[PDB]
């Protein structure tokens, strides 16, 4: 009886003025909603399926049961049809139920099995929720989570590569754990793709978050921050002074093994790091980051080979095997060749004499390549300044203090 | 002379002092100039003891004629300037001073004058703008005489 | 005693005299400008929280 | 050139068609193409995404990954051995030859930069071709070959104004 | 104070001369990169302080 | 605008001289205007003087100049962005924050 | 006499070259003003909001 009236009240606001009453209509909905909504969805796509379908589908996912009998797949396709060509315009005001729908779809796909297609659909929703230079919407975390479970990081990169400003809230629709999850999962995505620069950046941004209580997302991101900093840099990168007090008070002594790992890493001894990795092996496997510690061991060997460039020019492979502790010139030749290929060292191999010749001269800074590099880096600084000009202008327009 | 060359505009001032004990009027437009740190203290101490005259230039009827006719051949010298290496020591000297200005502007933000960073930014802007203008003339020369071929 | 400006190449048995002098004064000024800009940008970012 | 377009098309087919799980020949193409671009981080995560059902039903896919294990370990002779082991015409075979050629170019470019003097047998194993063929090719190219010691000595190999105006326009305002 | 490289093959100690230009360019470019990362970090810090994004205690 | 005006006038003068010599060449080649072995010979000698400096040492030096100004421009833009960041944070700490 | 055209072929190649450079400046100079005035105008809008 009432469900037959609401649709008529949606058409009244269609192509008119304000839609705040429609937001109140989605806010109330009907509480004890019936199956009839599916029938109401048959005759609903009059203009562009409208915001009514969002309330219908959000309630369909809010059910905590079914959610549309064993034929839930039809509902999934309906959700697809709502995101793909349907989209919308006044999603900005209906962000609460939209992000809620995406969170419920994500949680349902996580609780079920393979969430591969869910990524493909989610990226469209994100594309229609954000403005132009992209905003940190809650759905950004869900996407990452999905692509972290269904091992496919490749299509999630364009949303991760952008250093987006301003978190999209609008009528609440945001929680701190979604921010923490986006930067932690994103950090794991960049770690999985061996892009340690952005990975370290993402973990650092996940730690900096203001906190009164300690969360497991912050602990795991801190552990992985130490590991990635030991891989990428020769030591642990200093976290900013504005990091939460709980990090230095609770997170630091909880992940003691990692600071113990960095303490053994600083002595430049591989056998001792090997002994420490074997000592807390159960703790590293418990956190599910065993592999990154092996990369820390390999990066310590790399660091020890890198330290030879500062003192030697032409060094014997046997001398390198003795100094770095590799056993045999064969492993030294392997390590040097891998390091040249990966662009980690600037050296050459002489097999006849069994020597390694360090050059250490990548560039002389006369190429146009540097001209284009500097032009691109300057354009990045100009972009940053123009963004800062926009933020400063926006603040100047606002009331005084 | 250094700023004349680097800016491509004559940097000259004409001044007259006030007698000992005499106080200046409200007038003092004071057109902004970057003053290096090793000179700014002395500048500030004595800046109100003199005033600047309004400078203008003149030439004769013959100078006018001769300078137009000189241009008919002097144009060659404008396309063979090489300003970037003529007074290269100036930009380096300014950068050397700019770094200490930036050290002072950092010290201002440290604990606790009126915005030294903005002054230093205008100084670095001016120096860089002059350097880019030098490169502009060099690129113009490259476009005119090198990118031709057979 | 700094009376002779140069160095000795004991292997090839020669005296490699100090001559290679270019505009090194710019790069030292740009070096100090870089250092001061590093410390400054750290101190500017330190303001917000 | 055209392989990148087929990769993007396969990357679209990876999510558009399923259904939950994508097509096995597309999985084979995507895996071999992920090996072609040397993106081992994409290939390793693609192989682990494959369900055990297609892993058991299509053994040829396992035969494609057996090349990837060698690429991951950087064992060049093993890469050239694993390439010439399986046949999957029209689908995987036309791109495996492109992988073989790309691995040859990658190995040649690596030896030319990383080595001053290298043993002829090691170099032949690095490029996959036999000792005689390799030595013939490098002598024709211009590398210094030496017998007895069997050493090969490799030889190591507005547009502008508008940008400047934008830089000054930035600084001056 | 020794600014040299050891050539252990021929047993000769060669003195190292720092390339002024390349070192200045290298450290300046790396400083620019570190500056950009600090700028992105504070951009996000401004965004979280604006939107009041923080972990609640209970 | 005021810095490249002297170059614009110099280039305009050069372009006039180049056009006058080119028109003399075409007039001689087409006919009617008297042929001269000596003048066109010097115009041939002038043509062969282009391009001025195509050596690798000059390319290294030109790009050395360009990279020096380029690096300096990058450090200058960094200083200006450092100042813009300082303005923004100084205002943000007043409006969005209570110091 | 026959290959004389080649001289003109390079002279015109220089002329066109000048004609590009000249126009380039004309455009760049115009842009340098187009930005300036715009920025001034924008500043005058920001400065007009100070009264509110």
């Amino acid at each position: 009886s009432a469900l037959e009236q609401f649709v008529n009240s949606v058409r009244q606001l269609s192509a008119q003025g304000q839609m705040t009453q429609l937001c109140e209509l989605i806010n109330k909905s009907g509480e004890l909603l019936a199956k009839n909504l599916s029938h109401l969805d048959t005759v609903l796509g009059a203009l562009d399926v409208q915001e009514h379908s969002l309330g219908v589908l959000a309630v369909l996912f809010v059910k905590f049961s079914m959610p549309s009998v064993p034929d839930f797949e039809t509902l999934f396709s309906q959700v697809q049809l709502f995101i793909s060509t349907c989209n919308g315009e006044h999603i900005r005001y209906a962000t609460d139920t939209f992000a809620g729908l995406c969170h419920q779809l994500t949680n349902a796909l996580v609780e079920r099995k393979q969430p591969l297609r869910g990524i493909g659909i989610l990226k469209q929703a994100i594309d229609k929720m954000q403005m132009n230079t992209n905003q940190l919407t809650s759905i950004h975390a869900d996407l990452c989570q999905l692509c972290l479970l269904a091992k496919c990081f490749k299509p999630a990169l364009p949303y991760l590569d952008v250093d987006m400003m301003d978190i999209c809230k609008e009528n609440g629709a945001y929680d701190a754990k979604h921010f923490l999850c986006y930067y932690y999962y994103g950090g794991m995505i960049y770690t999985g793709l061996k892009n340690f620069e952005r990975a370290l950046y993402f973990y650092e941004q996940a730690i900096t978050t203001p906190a009164m209580a300690v969360s497991h997302i912050m602990l795991e991101s801190y552990k992985k921050y130490i590991l990635v900093s030991l891989i990428l840099l020769g030591k642990v990168q200093q976290l900013p002074k504005y990091t939460s007090q709980i990090v230095g008070r609770f997170i630091k002594p909880l992940s003691n093994a990692y600071h113990e790992l960095a303490q053994v890493y600083s002595t430049n001894n591989p056998s001792e790091l090997r002994n420490l990795v074997n000592k807390h092996s159960e703790t590293f496997t418990r956190d599910n980051n065993m592999g990154l510690v092996k990369q820390c061991l390999s990066s310590l060997y790399k660091k020890n080979i890198q330290r030879l460039t500062k003192t030697f020019l032409t060094l014997s492979l046997q001398d390198m095997a003795s100094r770095v502790q590799l056993s045999g010139p064969q492993e030294a030749e392997k390590y040097v060749l891998h390091m040249i290929e990966d662009g980690e060292i600037f050296a050459s191999i002489n097999q006849k004499d069994g020597m390694v010749s360090f050059h250490d001269n990548p560039e002389k800074y006369n190429n146009p390549a540097m001209l284009h590099n500097i032009d691109q880096e300057m354009l990045k600084c100009i972009e940053l300044d123009e963004r800062l000009k926009a933020m400063d202008q926006e603040i100047t327009v606002n009331p005084q203090f | 002379p250094t700023r004349t060359i680097s800016a491509g505009k004559v940097n000259l001032g004409a001044f007259r002092t006030y007698p000992k004990g005499y106080k200046p009027p409200d007038e003092g437009p004071s057109e902004y100039q970057t003053i290096p740190l090793n000179k700014i203290e002395d500048f500030g101490v004595h800046c109100k003891q003199y005033y600047a005259l309004e400078v203008s230039y003149f030439k004769s009827s013959l100078d006018r004629k001769l300078l137009e006719l000189l241009w008919n051949k002097y144009w060659v010298n404008t396309l063979s300037s090489s300003s970037l290496l003529t007074n290269a020591d100036y930009t380096t000297g300014q950068v050397f001073d700019l770094s200490e200005k930036l050290e002072q502007s950092e010290a201002q933000l440290g604990r606790g004058s009126e915005d030294k960073l903005a002054k230093a930014t205008r100084d670095s802007c001016k120096t860089t703008i002059e350097a880019i203008h030098g490169l502009m003339s060099q690129v113009i020369k490259d476009k005119l005489f090198n990118q031709i071929n057979i | 005693d700094n009376t002779i400006h140069g160095r000795i190449d004991q292997v090839n048995q020669l005296l490699e005299l100090d001559h290679q002098k270019r505009g090194g004064a710019r790069y030292t000024a740009l070096d100090k400008w870089t250092n001061q800009l590093n410390s400054l940008n750290q101190a500017v970012v330190s303001k917000l929280a | 050139f055209s392989f990148k377009k087929l990769l993007d098309q396969c990357e679209n087919q990876e999510l558009e068609a399923p259904g939950g799980i994508a097509t096995p020949p597309v999985y084979g193409q995507l895996l071999a193409l992920y090996l072609l671009h040397n993106d081992m981080n994409n290939a390793r995560y693609l192989w682990k995404r494959i369900p055990p059902a297609i892993k058991s039903a299509n053994s040829e896919l396992g035969g494609i990954w057996s090349v990837g294990q060698r690429i991951w370990q950087r064992d060049f002779p093993g890469i050239y051995t694993t390439i010439n082991a399986h046949q999957w015409s029209e689908t995987v075979q036309p791109i495996m030859e492109a992988l073989r050629d790309a691995t040859r170019r990658r190995a040649f470019a690596l030896v030319s930069q990383a080595y001053t003097s290298i043993i002829a047998d090691d170099f032949a194993a690095f490029v996959g071709l036999p000792v005689e063929e390799a030595v013939k090719g490098i002598l024709e190219q211009g590398w210094q070959a030496d017998s007895t010691t069997r050493m090969v000595l490799p030889r190591k190999p507005e547009q502008q104004l508008a940008r400047l105006t934008d830089y000054v326009a930035f600084l001056e305002n | 104070l020794i600014s040299a490289r050891v050539d252990s093959h021929s047993k000769i100690l060669y003195a190292r001369d720092v390339d002024q230009r390349s070192t200045t360019f290298e450290k300046s470019l790396l400083m620019g990169k570190e500056f950009q990362r600090r700028a992105k970090a504070m951009m996000l810090r401004a965004a979280v302080l604006r939107n009041q994004i923080h972990v609640k205690s209970p | 605008a005021e810095h490249l005006i002297a170059q614009h006038s110099a280039i305009k003068m050069l372009h006039s001289r180049v056009k006058l010599i080119l028109e003399y060449v075409k007039a001689s080649e087409a006919g009617e205007v008297p042929f001269n072995h000596e003048i066109l010979r010097e115009a041939y000698a002038l043509c062969h003087c282009l391009p001025v400096l195509s050596t690798d040492k000059f390319k290294t030096d030109f790009y050395d100049q360009c990279n020096d100004v380029g690096l300096m421009a990058y450090l200058g833009t960094i200083t200006k962005t450092c100042n813009t960041m300082n303005q923004f944070v100084n205002k943000f700490n007043v409006l969005y924050d209570r110091q | 006499r026959q290959d004389l055209s080649a001289i003109a072929r390079t002279l015109q190649e220089w002329c066109v070259g000048c004609e590009v450079v000249l126009s380039g400046i004309e455009e760049q100079v115009s842009r340098a003003n187009q930005h300036k005035e715009q920025q001034l105008g924008l500043k005058q809008q920001i400065e007009s909001e100070v009264a509110n």
